[PDB]
């Protein structure tokens, strides 16, 4: 069984500004097999209203998914994406950096 | 539009 | 410019009970337009772009029938392949198929594709001429022989050169407002100090379509790859794409560095500088 670990990016749909409704994204790609667990976190707590794209794949057969949720950024709230996959010994957490 | 033919078992 | 239609199919076996999970998606260029998910309640091909909603009930009935047929083929294949590779019933396995067509700027046939993978590895693919097969191993070789005797390549060539391009051209017309529109990247540059001596310049491209783009740094007018970081192009979630490229520079030397952006939506490449 081939195993490929996911690449992870966490970012907003639109330029991030406090008080302005937006979408927080977690894009996972380059992984195999397709089973994957992705949560978006608000101050360490799992966000309940999260949707995702329909599973597709790249030319090399590796999978990609976009997970997303509507959010309104504030000065104090911190956001992250938590990803688990067979290739990972423990969940990988990537923090949202409004500059990345 | 999907292919109607040519999708046969391996 | 050039355009493509592609369908992507994934089936994943479910040891212990029931049929595989099957997900099918159709794209024109970088725009998804249909989906089928075996876990969804509708059991129908469903629209994913407004311009496909123009198609009548005969289309949706027909696409549903065909996509369900595709799913059953993968179900059978998963069983066949498990046996070909002497695998147990305990594990989950995956089949993936992609097919479709490319057209040039004149919307005439350029290239066709039909490729198949088992557990993330090449199994069998149609060659560029659409007449013969590339089989990766002896199991795939047995399939090749089966498919040669059944003239599968001939059937696929007819679809890829004919039907596929005919319907791609139809979609391009019907979705002209978005599908034939290029969205040039909206670009800016950010600056961050890591210490008193080092700085990061990040060149951003946002809101662009299609996804193909090149972002490069130059220093004093010559290409700089060392001390750079280039992220994978990523979906914004609204149909457009984002990318950035960054360079580490000595603090105070920012003005030596220029970011260069190439995209279909730009008549000439763009240059950015830290101001």
């Amino acid at each position: 069984m081939i195993q490929r670990t996911p690449k992870i990016q966490v970012y907003s749909r639109h330029p991030a500004e406090n008080g302005k409704s937006n979408f927080l994204n977690c894009y996972v790609s380059g992984f195999h097999p397709s089973d994957i667990e992705v949560d978006l976190l608000k101050n360490g707590e799992r966000i309940e209203k999260v949707e995702h794209s329909d599973l597709s794949f790249s030319k090399d057969w590796s999978f990609y998914l976009l997970y997303y949720t509507e959010f309104t950024p504030t000065e104090k709230d911190e956001y992250a994406c938590r990803v688990n996959h067979v290739t990972l010994s423990q969940p990988k957490i990537v923090k949202w950096d409004r500059d990345m | 539009l999907l292919a109607g033919i040519g999708t046969v078992p391996i | 410019g050039s355009h493509s239609m592609r369908y992507f199919f994934t089936s994943v076996s479910r040891p212990g009970r029931g049929e595989p999970r099957f997900i099918a998606v159709g794209y024109v260029d970088d725009t998804q337009f249909v989906r089928f998910d075996s876990d969804a309640a509708s059991q129908r091909m469903e629209p994913r772009a407004p311009w496909i909603e123009q198609e009548g009930p005969e289309y949706w009935d027909g696409e549903t029938r065909k996509v369900k047929a595709h799913s059953q083929t993968h179900r059978v294949d998963l069983g066949t392949l498990r046996g070909y590779y002497n695998q147990s019933e305990a594990g989950s396995h995956t089949v993936q198929r992609m097919y479709g067509c490319d057209v040039g700027s004149d919307w005439r046939f350029l290239r066709g594709y039909h490729q198949y993978a088992y557990d993330g590895k090449d199994y069998i693919a149609l060659k560029e001429d659409l007449r013969s097969w590339t089989a990766a191993d002896m199991a795939a070789q047995t399939t090749k022989h089966k498919w040669e005797a059944a003239h599968v390549a001939e059937q696929l060539r007819a679809y890829l050169e004919g039907t596929c391009v005919e319907w791609l051209r139809r979609y391009l017309e019907n979705g002209k407002e978005t599908l034939q529109r290029t969205d040039a990247p909206k670009t800016h540059m950010t600056h961050h100090a890591v210490s008193d001596h080092e700085a990061t310049l990040r060149c951003w491209a946002l809101s662009f379509y299609p996804a193909e783009i090149t972002l490069t740094w130059q220093r004093d007018g010559e290409d700089q790859t060392q001390d750079t970081e280039l992220v994978e192009t990523r979906p914004a979630g609204d149909g457009t794409f984002q990318k950035w490229v960054a360079v580490v520079v000595p603090s105070g030397q920012e003005q030596r560095y220029t970011c260069h952006v190439q995209h279909e939506g730009l008549p000439k490449p763009l240059t950015l500088r830290w101001e």
